């Protein structure tokens, strides 16, 4: 056994004599100088803030000098050229959920283990027996399946964000947002794999869902938007804003919450709400952090707020049109479902769209000063509802 | 001689004085291009403000970018350089330049110059980044070919250094 | 139907989902990496660990609970945070924070690789590493956070994210663990981070860090880094799969061994001497000479086994491996010279080797006593430890012709007149600026790639400024605003203040002015 200075008599005695009998400083708050966002400095801020070694020529950095090694041609390791937006301090952002690595994996681990206990019990229960077979096989398996490709594409839009973004707390928000999105895609496939074990002849292959995502008119608008947000741009603020605040908060919320979660509770589906419960929980956690970055930090920056709102409004104008057209394409799926008054008729879809756009106006548009006529957007999408 | 403090000194202060006088996008574009040509990269014209130019650059960037959002129509933020050139035309010009470069010495100067001239806010960030990545791909392919083929003695003459001391 | 269904209890295990992951990606013309690169990662590359988001979290959360139990429950009850030998407790201020920036930048490097891959499984392997490097960033933070709470000197444990900026030792760390991870071809960054930093250096790093820490009474660091090791095994597999993913691209045969040679030299140039120095000089009890640890893991295990199996995908052993082996014997002793000589620019309290330490050094590095030993003893005699002495050994070096230079590429300090390591001074003037390079490999990097290597060094930033003014500006003081964080001894009394530094009158020169 190796000798250890904690338990070895000789070394423990030598160490005890060497340790002075008083503290050499009374400041025990790790990184005491971080400006606290709330009443007391949090463990989240201590462990995360100023881990990024930015110099003084990237707003907020504490270091100095050029980077030691840059790209061929001179691109800096991190640089102001990475985004159009400007701020007085890139370190200002705070996740309101205060997630460093440990609480983040602690929570998802709870969901991980509880999910499998749930499934073992749901299969034991036989509760799948009451699902509407048409919903299960023609709508849920195919089009909820195809929706994983939206979540997956949104996940991958974060790869350049994780590389490019300019502060530590922002980097944590983006990476957790990315994992939550690929989680959504993996959970959709987990549900289909699960049903295939309970329903003979139910095909859980991704073939048909991918065929739908890549070629079916219902998803061509969404796919075009996702492809642009992911591979069309590199401004990492543009990606975050377009991804979470416009596209996912309108199309993705309507698809997940207003279509698959809501209509599951109209067609006897006791299973899908367990899975959409998780994606919608992740959506609201992600929204709190996106909101802080773009509203509290950037749209209201003391020196660059008007500047940043110019770009945010231009992005929103563009990506909202993309998302409206995505929803116009998508509500053609209603022509495939069994009529349910107040849910799947034109009136029902109208109210669903008023909630999505109405909430979006409150949650996002009004905070950056983006003018939006909710009735106009509802009516634009409703023009795709078949007669 | 004697350096001033790192983060607050007369050189940074004097340049912020010049930057405050900028009142138009054209004027600010000429300013930042002259600045990056004079003080950035190994082919800069002057090292006189070596320890301050990067911070000064940030302040010029912040001024030009605010002038852009205040002065220009929103479409120009997306499609044009602040030179008035169409951003896709600049990308095309410079990608073609570096593809016709005949040596690593030619290509490196095309890539460096593209950045001195068009670094945001001059060029839109999305166009600029994908042009920089395309140029960098070409520069690396030519630099990293037969990378150990030239002895250090020969590399020094090619680079054009003045050798001041070789130990031992 | 509605009455009969199979009611056996079933779930869906991670690998059942994972087998469909590759099919989550789809084809479109713009589905291509955004970063500059000479290589193309193959569309069908698999990964080794069949992990999904939920399984990743479960895996890591279980590790956390064990680790944090030990730290916050058991070790606190033992008072173990103040049962660390002061030399080592000081060394962990530097070791943990320097390693933290390598964890942090590895988040961004892994994201960049995620962007370069086209296969969904390969993106997923890099993503798992993205998350792990966040965990490791916060683990390194937690070491210094915990020391800040429980150890007798929290200064410097409690503010390195700004006090590291004062000194030259941090510049070299930024090259190997920050910029070297994220600036270049993603494949070049992969060999820096994964094939070398992780597959070559992370095993000897962890073994040594935990063995040196426990030898010196530190049970905080083994609790964390033995948990970090379990994650880092997966990252070495990412480095392996990067080489596999590009093996059939013809650009691999043209370029890969150039990127690997450059990356290996990059990493070893600082990682070798800085860890060797921090281990052997920041310790009271000695474990095994750093050189032996380097030989076994770097030269034999990685350069032999790892590199050997990688020949299946065209990898050769780095040409700079011989030069690096000679460095591994003396380069950390060379570095110790500069680190002790410029102690006021650091954020840790240092201890000159005592008589037992010197016997150990001379017995395992024969030649140490007549050279470094004589120097250290002369400095002690001149008042190294005494705040009334007005003596700081950097000025002794200048007075005696032992000038200190900074490699424009690696930022590693170099003292040619005293170095027993590899290396030699080259001083060039280019376009009105003078540059000091210190070895054949870095000089080649600078001559071919001058615009990648424009880092200002401490003599250029501080030229002609007085040392105490630099320290005060950089916040290099304790909470009383006058006593230095850094110290030339580890005793509780006679600590140096800004005024004791000012007495010495150390003013920074331009080391290249004479050339
Ligand atoms: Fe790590
Ligand atoms: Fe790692």
């Amino acid at each position: 056994v190796t000798k250890r200075g904690l338990t070895d008599p000789e070394r423990a005695a030598i160490i005890a004599a060497a340790v002075p009998d008083h503290a050499l400083d009374t400041q025990r708050k790790y990184h005491y100088f971080i400006q606290p966002r709330w009443k007391r400095l949090s463990e989240y801020e201590q462990l995360s803030c100023y881990a990024q070694p930015n110099p003084d020529w990237i707003a907020g950095g504490l270091d100095w000098g050029d980077w030691t090694q840059k790209f061929h041609g001179g691109r800096p390791s991190w640089g102001n050229e990475s985004t159009e937006l400007r701020t007085t301090d890139w370190y200002r952002h705070r996740d309101p959920a205060r997630r460093w690595h440990h609480p983040y994996v602690k929570d998802k681990s709870e969901e991980a283990r509880y999910t499998q206990r749930f499934l073992a019990a749901y299969s034991s229960e036989g509760s799948i027996r009451t699902i509407d077979p048409y919903w299960r096989d023609e709508i849920l398996n195919k089009y909820f399946g195809a929706l994983l490709y939206s979540e997956y594409g949104l996940f991958n839009a974060h790869s350049s964000v994780g590389r490019d973004c300019l502060s530590d707390t922002i980097r944590q928000t983006a990476v957790f947002a990315a994992l939550d999105k690929v989680d959504n895609a993996q959970m959709i496939q987990m549900e289909r794999l699960f049903i295939a074990k309970l329903v003979p002849g139910f095909d859980a292959s991704t073939d048909v869902p991918k065929k739908i995502w890549t070629t079916d008119p219902i998803y061509s608008g969404a796919r075009a938007t996702v492809q642009e947000i992911w591979q069309g741009v590199q401004d990492w603020n543009e990606i975050l804003w377009a991804g979470h605040a416009v596209y996912d908060a309108t199309f993705g919320q309507f698809a997940r919450r207003e279509f698959f979660q809501r209509l599951a509770t109209v067609y006897g589906d006791t299973l899908t709400p367990f899975f959409t419960a998780q994606s919608q929980t992740y959506f609201q956690t992600t929204r709190g952090a996106i909101d802080d970055l773009f509203v509290y930090c950037l749209a209201n920056d003391s020196e660059f707020g008007a500047h940043n709102r110019t770009f945010l409004n231009a992005w929103t104008e563009h990506y909202l049109a993309s998302s409206v057209a995505a929803l116009k394409d998508f509500v053609g799926l209603y022509a495939k479902v069994e009529k349910v008054a107040g849910a799947t008729d034109r009136a029902g879809v109208s109210e669903a769209l008023q909630r999505v756009f109405g909430d979006w106006k409150i949650d996002y548009a009004d905070k950056i000063g983006f003018r939006v006529d909710v009735d106009q957007k509802v009516d634009a999408v409703l023009a795709g509802y078949k007669n | 001689a004697k350096r001033e403090p790192i983060h607050d000194n007369s050189i940074r202060t004097e340049w912020e004085a010049k930057i405050a006088k900028l009142t138009s996008v054209d004027q600010a574009t000429k300013f930042i291009q002259d600045f990056r040509l004079a003080y950035t990269s190994p082919f800069r014209k002057s090292y006189d403000i070596d320890v301050d130019y990067q911070y000064i650059e940030r302040k010029i960037e912040e001024k030009l970018s605010v002038l852009k959002t205040e002065k220009l129509p929103v479409a120009d933020l997306i499609t044009k350089a602040t030179t008035g050139e169409d951003a896709a035309a600049v990308e095309a010009t410079w990608i073609a330049k570096i593809k016709a470069a005949k040596s690593k010495y030619e290509a490196e100067r095309i890539h460096i110059e593209f950045r001195q001239l068009y670094k945001p806010p001059v060029l839109p960030v999305n166009v600029f980044l994908r042009t920089d990545a395309a140029l960098g791909t070409v520069l690396m392919e030519i630099r990293n070919t037969d990378y150990y083929g030239t002895p250090l003695e020969g590399l020094r003459k090619e680079r054009g250094v003045k050798v001041l001391h070789l130990q031992a | 139907d509605a009455l009969k269904v199979n009611r056996a209890p079933v779930g869906v295990e991670p690998q059942e989902v994972h087998k469909w992951l590759q099919s989550f990606n789809w084809d479109f013309k713009e589905n291509r990496t955004k970063y500059p690169t000479k290589y193309h990662m193959a569309n069908e590359t698999k990964e080794q660990f069949k992990v999904i988001a939920k399984e990743y979290a479960r895996m890591e959360a279980a590790k956390d609970e064990r680790q944090f139990g030990t730290l916050l429950d058991g070790l606190t009850r033992l008072g173990a945070g103040n049962k660390v030998h002061p030399r080592w407790g000081e060394t962990m201020k530097v070791i943990s924070n320097f390693l933290e920036v390598g964890e942090y930048n590895a988040i961004a490097a892994s994201a960049m690789l995620w962007d370069s891959a086209t296969a969904a499984e390969q993106k997923n392997g890099y993503l798992a590493q993205v998350l792990d490097e966040i965990r490791h960033t916060h683990q390194c933070a937690f070491i210094n956070h915990y020391y800040s709470k429980h150890y007798h000197d929290p200064a410097g444990h409690n503010d390195a994210r700004r006090t590291r900026a004062i000194g030259p030792l941090w510049k070299g760390m930024k090259r190997v663990f920050a910029d070297g991870f994220i600036s270049g071809d993603a494949v070049e960054c992969s060999v820096n981070l994964q094939l070398v930093g992780e597959a070559c250096f992370t095993n000897p790093l962890i073994v040594a860090v935990t063995e040196w820490a426990s030898a010196n009474g530190d049970e905080i660091t083994p609790t964390v880094f033995l948990s970090v090791e379990t994650d880092e095994l997966r990252h070495m597999a990412n480095g392996y799969q990067t080489v596999v993913s590009i093996a059939n691209d013809p650009a691999s045969a043209k370029f890969l061994n150039t990127d690997l040679n450059n990356a290996f030299w990059t990493q070893q140039k600082y990682f070798t001497p800085v860890l060797g120095y921090l281990f052997e000089y920041g310790s009271k009890f000695k474990v095994e000479p750093w050189v032996k640890t380097w030989n076994r893991w770097v030269y034999e295990d990685w350069g032999g086994i790892w590199i050997g199996r990688l020949g299946k995908y065209g990898v050769e052993s780095p040409a700079s491996l011989r030069d690096a082996k000679r460095d591994a014997y003396w380069a950390h002793h060379d570095l110790a010279l500069a680190a002790y000589a410029m102690w006021p620019l650091g954020f840790a309290r240092l201890a000159l080797p005592d008589e037992e330490d010197q016997a150990w050094f001379e017995a395992n590095y024969p030649g140490w006593a007549d050279h470094y030993g004589k120097i250290f003893n002369e400095w002690k005699k001149l008042g190294y430890e005494d705040p009334k002495s007005g003596f700081i050994p950097y000025q002794w070096l200048l007075a005696n012709g032992h000038d200190v230079y900074i490699d424009r590429v690696s930022q590693v300090p170099f003292i040619p007149s005293l170095a027993k390591g590899t290396g030699s001074l080259r001083v060039h003037e280019f376009n009105g600026k003078k540059h000091s390079l210190t070895d054949d490999w870095g000089e080649r990097q600078w001559l071919i790639e001058p615009e990648r290597y424009e880092c200002h060094n401490v003599f250029e930033q501080y030229e002609g400024r007085e040392l105490s003014e630099v320290i005060a500006e950089g916040h290099g003081v304790r909470s009383d605003g006058k006593t230095l964080i850094a110290q030339p001894h580890t005793r509780g009394d006679n600590l140096w203040t800004l005024e004791d530094i000012k007495r010495a009158g150390c003013v920074f020169p331009d080391p290249l002015a004479k050339f």
